[PDB]
């Protein structure tokens, strides 16, 4: 109760601007409180978790370090267990050359010059000055 | 004041009209950008709560149809100490 | 001048052509082209509110084409004394 | 927001050639005047 | 500058709404407020024609839902040399 | 401060209600009071920006009952310069 | 800062809860805790009119459900001067 | 200033109509008025970038609807040295 | 350690038994006993944080049988410096 | 140098746009605009190769949309003497 | 302190909400603010292991919902004297 | 003068294929390499407009296939003064 | 020890984490730490080559479901001499 | 050897085996490993042509398969004498 200073329609001003946009407001600090054929496997079909001098593709007989189900230690439980951890939900948007190679892109530039101009259409995409087709 | 403004924009062309949409809106001092990496750029002021208020609203209105548009507008009233550490001083 | 002029591409050669077309344009003055990161680049142009209206016009039209593209096109008649902290004041 | 920053090129035609071209949306402090201010052009002229 | 840009609402408030948007977006002068009678407040800024164009559009948008509301944004990108007699020169 | 806090009405009797409310509600400190014409009364108060929210809240809905009532409540968190002319910054 | 911010609390366990979250979520000093009687612990803090608000409401919140709970959050803009005479000054 | 506006219309009367209104309009100077032949009649002023567009929206809207229309309206901003030769330095 | 734990009963008779519990419990030192009014009397200790939450689940365990019962239980890992005013240094 | 590059246009005000474009993307020089009856403007430029080339591919893009548009845009690599005399020595 | 907390976001606002909450809630020295790249920004305290723990589940529910939000948050109650060196000792 | 070519790739293996086969076809001097950010390399030469036009067309073809892509190919056969100082001198 | 392990992650945490894990898991010493830009870091240890399989075994694992995740795992027995150039020798 | 062969991938670690195959394949040094940005790493080597192309050819399947995988591989047989200044000389 008291002299409230929250947002409101009524009185027009700076205050009532972004209202959903903004975070930290006192608003919303409340509202969050509530025999196989091939030794070796098939390349393409199996990839392996640890690539290089590591990777079990190739069944090697005998003595080898690879440790079965029955034998318990290092890996799996013992390791992944050790530290208390927490998957948040991140909005994961890619902005980088590899992800714009699939961007929407004007109209491709056209050249009706005539003469000795040695232009070829075939070619990628040159450009020149003010985005005339080069 | 010693209320924290932040506004997170995709590109510099948002944070710009940002800042000068926040800094015109209230009575707030531009501490600082800074370019988070991969295309986000981060603009903060300090001043009173109810400036900070003020400008972070006008900063997210003027910047969210510019450019790529508005990632995050943000408000701490009160910053602990130790985050003054990582927080910008002085604009660059 | 003071009004300011912007333009966000992706990539640099967009960038340097829409500076190109912006400065040849109109009497303004190219004061930063600044790697936001991510792809973006961003070139600031600096003059009279009618010759940045028409600066920026140009570069627009001339970077569209050219490469990944154009991200915005922004002009601030009025920059913030405080919000030209954050401006470069000659191109690096 | 926009696919593109500008309207496609043989989509629409500039009023005004050069320089006083509509076609790229620029957002900001431009010289655009909507309904709501008359003036210079228009009925007016 | 020569260019001519006015606002005309219901009421002070307003019209001071509409003052504080169109100094703050461009660069133009407050030459003038002049209670018209019957609750008709006039602010005219001048300036240059882009600076005044983007000054009165921005005063248009401010004062629209502000109080009684807006009545007229009429813009002269030059006023004949009589009508410079009528025109305030600098406010009371 | 800086911020502005208007109140328009329709009369003079609630103009003074608002303005007694406003003064009481919050640290500002009023300004001027204004004869827009036609009935219009303004009163204008200044103080922080935080203050100014509370006392026009106060003003708005404690003059909305008494006479004609309340046209026009609204806040300004930074005024420009050239408004400052168009204030009255002596209490009447 | 001006403003008061009260929050009353049936036991002192939730008064010092309240205590803590009203001073870390705004800039905040506090001035007293007053064991009323009867099982009433009240804890006041002065501030600007929008630190007191951020933190009244963060001092409500984190109190509700902490021990018998919450009686009443209160904010005052403005107090008149003579209640200052009945409100404590520093912490005891 | 140095921006060219330049309208070309079909016929001498729609040319006239375009340079009147085109004057009137805004802050521009007539530089000239060149036969083209086959009809066509382009009329040329100069003035600042901003003034010159006001006056050439003005010029189409004028005479779009006299005689056989408006053919080609134009602005140049900055016009390159060479242009210049061949642009009319005075009217006739 | 800063940590502080706080135990709230409805008598002294739960408050010695959770005191004597806290303190057997876990390393935390007794920092005092606050006869809170009307029947309330709250127990608080100091330690660190994991030190601090065996003593308050021990304390509120033994006593919450015991008299009339137990009121509040509440763990602050990080107290802000201003509460350190209303805190006890050390028991009377 | 010797290369020719030719833009021809229907109306004066692609010509200025085309020359203007093509002597600001290049090192070209502006040797003639020769009205040619029937509403048909030609503007000649010459320079090297290169030069003449860059040009030409500018001044077809920029004045292709341009009132009426354009007709033609044909480049000489080298100008055999005799036509030397039907082209113009220097612009008027 | 032994036990390392890390919490990472896709921006620099969650990044410094994150920052706040933890070092607020409990005794954690923050030892690093680091950007990955990518957008990726991580922040590094370092206490005692109850703290850690009451500082990151802090972090990572206060940050959650700002922004593009949390990415991870871990604690290492002792880190590999071997891993020791790769951490930040305090941020710069 | 001299004329400026940029091909824009993603990753420096294009970019490198790119300034192998830009400098072999035409005597153009490569001026710089720059790493744009986010996966861009750009390679800029310098030369003569038709040296240029050579070495950029041959540079196109070459990279067109090579990695990840080709982005952009721009050629400036006049670069603007002020567009100079973003420009790198010499290759670092 | 002789023999490269590698774990590449997204993000800071998930590496830190598989680091902690892979100097845990076997007798691994932990050479480096890298910031690949975009998001990936990739963690270096050198030691035996079965002690390598069992570290980066485990911390694959580890690093599996913390933060974005696991990106690459890797195992080079003998290094040459060449490659042990563009390797950390030890962790900054 | 003045052939120069360059592997592109996504992250160090498939950069690394790269490395490592293509100078054990054959007798090629290993002249630098740089960071593109935006998870891009090229590894270069230089030899003889045939060094090169046999390196090169065992390279690319060697990292193929690692981590996100391979972007590039290309061999130049001749590099410009220009184009070495961006070129790494020697790995660090």
């Amino acid at each position: 109760t008291g002299n409230d200073i929250a947002p409101s329609g009524r009185i027009t001003g700076p205050g009532m601007l972004a209202t959903g946009l903004i975070t930290g407001t006192p608003e919303f600090r409340h509202a969050a409180r509530e025999k196989p054929e091939l030794v070796c496997a098939p390349r393409s079909d199996q990839m392996d978790r640890v690539s290089g001098e590591g990777k079990e593709r190739c069944h090697i007989t005998g003595d080898d370090w690879s440790v079965n189900k029955h034998i318990t230690g290092t890996a799996g439980q013992w390791a992944s267990g050790r530290n208390p951890s927490m998957r948040g939900n991140a909005r994961v948007v890619e902005t980088s050359a590899f992800a714009n190679r699939n961007v929407p892109k004007p109209e491709k530039p056209g050249s009706k010059i005539t003469g000795s101009s040695g232009n070829d259409t075939q070619g990628s995409l040159i450009t020149y000055s003010g985005g005339a087709r080069g | 004041g010693i209320a924290l403004g932040m506004i997170e924009t995709r590109g510099l062309v948002p944070a710009i009209e940002a800042a000068d949409a926040m800094t015109k809106a209230a009575e707030v001092r531009l501490v600082g950008r800074q370019f988070v990496g991969g295309g986000y750029v981060t603009v903060l002021v300090r001043g009173e709560t109810g400036a900070v208020n003020a400008a972070v609203r006008a900063g997210a209105d003027a910047c969210e149809r510019v450019g790529d548009g508005l990632v995050a507008a943000h408000i701490i009233a009160r910053v602990h100490s130790e985050v003054e550490n990582i927080l910008p001083k002085a604009p660059q």
